[PDB]
């Protein structure tokens, strides 16, 4: 699926 | 066998904390959408004092420094600190890190008892552990068990993770207290549970001291955690994208999302790209690139390779400093 | 002391379940009673796709046979296998034993760590004990305690039962594990808790390894528990019978029931009979003799001696093959 | 390493207790003032009998005298004893001590083994224990873990308290059971948890085997305990309160309350008076002297200093018996 | 009581 | 606050 990581 | 000795040379370094707070919000019954339609008049929120209250700390130094959890002073109008001798003193927060939930205080008292610092990358599973807190405010109790597993991440507590698993006994009360070694020396700050009941089923997690030690050290320096900022937002690579680009699982990260203003953006970090590298690193995992950028000192240029249009283009950011994340403990 | 030497030889020969199942029950407020009468058509059964998911295996074996318990797989369409070094494999299912909550498994796989196995019958309360699932999913975690009791029969778990109980904390997702010594050998198989909140209170059991092999030779010798049958419903004796034969405590069993058609029936089991002896052995306990049915191979010739018309009349069945359970897991 | 030596020297000397009692008190949806005016007449108040049930009880002497908690035994109309080996009795109630948790039992058994004593006051922090017990009725079980803390007052549970705290995993049924060293000797009686879920969390306590040892002794020689009465309800004394009498902090007790008819008012204490000394000793804590009149026997002059209209004076009484609790366990 | 045994 | 003790 889709998950987001931020940086 | 008998752990006696190792309690006598830490317990003494950790401490009973108990913290109050002035918070408008109360019982839900009460004070909700309700309470001002039925048939009722708006008045006042009325603000009650509570007491997050049980927590513990590690007195990291003998200057008077004291290592805990976030999620137990955050707030905090008063945080009295009880020593395991009886002194007790008020406590000043020096600053805060919730995205590894640990904070540092400062405490103005000598003859001050310190923890020997064991070290968190030497403990393996199977190891015997204690862990020292003040569960459900009966008091300073040691409970004991072993490293069930290390380098958990993933667990979506915090957004930097790195917990070992314990055995031992952690309940309420427990967090900010020390976890540590058969010899007696700090591998971690009890933190977090997992349980189906709200008290110990032997699921237990603990931040290790590497982890500690340089969030403390970053906040006693500055007053604040220094980390790296990129402003993008990233989402993975599946085979069934690999092949649309014409390469396939080469590690990739997706920029599903580029902050406006940032120095990816400054860069010219367009959303849409393809990260091949960060600073000359291949970027395969978006944790593992999110924690290298995390480490990478502000104010450092480095060069990005993005596989844009098909084919790969060279860019350069000047890593900026992160913010903060503001509400949430 | 550390126990890490023994969670590095028998850790990598524990591995983590994912089974998938399609069912046709779902939340139990819709598609009940209520549903099709609720002002609403009766329209379809939506069968979901559940996921027994977190469960644990032992490898019992380098050529690729796992062992488990039943209720982790039981109805499984999809087993995943998934080994502590990250490998994952989709697994089969040799067979299942509902009546010791075991299974066996077998997967294609080479270069496979395999349980050192000890001795059951070796291990006293007191003993120290390792174990070893995957808890609430979070991952492979080690957990410690004690051999608290052994033998637990009457347990009501399963009909066939010679439990291990252990301290060390054992929570949903432990089931199918392995249960270790302080040397890192198998003992037994995690199996049930008894708790009053759905986790790890320190009581815990574990299927015996002594059991374990047996149940697991039987099912991959033959895809099946083979198990004697005699086809009778018994009841216990008290003094309050005892007289009213004029012959008292003998350790006698009641014949409550016989099956009709049945290999005792065939050779003339009458209710309301009496058992002195079954295989010329005295039938005392209805565990006793129900288990020593069970270990008598089918095809069997034996005499049996019961107290009917207040006299002993000797028979002789032919031991028959145990019948499944069918439904239940 | 292994605690089967200690198990073997200690759990035959451990008990299953199953008591039973007549109730006049069901279920709360009936039988409460609803029932009686639920469109229902009066009828009857039936009687159940209910079962305490499991517990456990500590085979202190050869002779056949069994330790275990009052609130297991308190209005048993029958309490059977099991023992490891299987043997069974029925058992009488030497005498209880609600304000300790402790009741006496005695059997009339032989070859019947003992419980070997440790030393409460040696015990420290750290060292590994056993509870062994019958949770949930699962059987006699032992379990692991270490002294949590010791000297636990303030608890609550009971009017005189010393409590050790065990990590071990104590349930429901572990009430009156050994807790024991490594050795395999009697360091406590085990009694209470402090739990979110019924169940263990890993904070338990036992009474220490120094207090039970006093107060056993004492319910043998004279079917009771025997402590001082004074007759006082006092209440702790305040900087706001220590200048008021113009001398501040010497460790006051204010004589909030004094027993009509008692030996203090006997001797003339007064409400509102202060004290300073009670037999020729200090009066700081409530606590303090409370257990200092328990401790001093019944039929001793004591000397009492009080400051009573601003000028001390010194007043004798002749303590007497204390009286029991009467209701409740 | 009544408690039965199947074999 | 007020607790007592009661000897």
């Amino acid at each position: 699926d889709e998950l987001r990581w931020v940086f | 066998v008998s752990y006696a000795n190792a309690v006598s040379r830490a317990a003494p370094a950790v401490a009973n904390l108990y913290t109050t707070k002035m918070v408008s919000k109360p019982s839900h019954p009460l004070f909700d959408d309700p309470m001002f339609r039925r048939f009722f008049g708006d008045n006042l929120p009325q603000q009650k004092r509570m007491e997050s209250s049980l927590g513990s700390a590690v007195i990291m130094s003998a200057e008077g420094y004291l290592l805990t959890n976030n999620h137990v002073t955050a707030g905090a109008d008063q945080i009295i600190v009880a020593l395991r001798d009886g002194r007790e003193t008020i406590a000043q927060l020096v600053g805060s890190d919730p995205e590894t939930d640990l904070a540092v205080l400062k405490i103005d008292l000598k003859n001050l008892p310190a923890m020997t610092l064991g070290r968190s990358d030497g403990i393996r599973t199977g190891d015997v552990c204690l862990a020292i807190g003040n569960p459900f405010g009966v008091g300073q109790t040691v409970t004991m068990g072993i490293i069930s597993a290390t380098g958990r991440n993933q667990l979506g507590l915090n957004t930097y993770e790195d917990f070992i698993q314990t055995d031992a006994a952690i309940n309420p009360g427990n967090a900010g207290g020390a976890l540590v070694d058969a010899a007696g020396n700090l591998i971690g700050i009890n933190t977090a549970i997992f349980s189906k009941s709200g008290g110990s089923q032997g699921i237990g997690f603990a931040i290790p001291t590497k982890l500690a030690l340089e969030v403390m050290q970053s906040i006693i320096e500055h007053g604040q955690v220094i980390r790296g900022w990129l402003g993008v937002e990233v989402k993975a690579l599946t085979p069934e994208l690999a092949e649309s680009l014409g390469l396939g699982e080469t590690a990739g990260i997706v920029v599903a999302g580029v902050y406006r203003d940032g120095p990816a953006a400054r860069g010219g970090l367009l959303p849409g790209d393809v990260i091949l590298t960060i600073d000359k690193q291949e970027a395969s995992d978006g944790r593992r690139s999110m924690n290298q950028v995390a480490r990478t000192r502000p104010g450092q240029k480095i060069s990005i390779v993005v596989l844009r249009n098909g084919q790969k283009v060279n860019l350069t950011a000047e890593v900026g400093l992160r913010p903060p994340p503001a509400p949430a403990p």
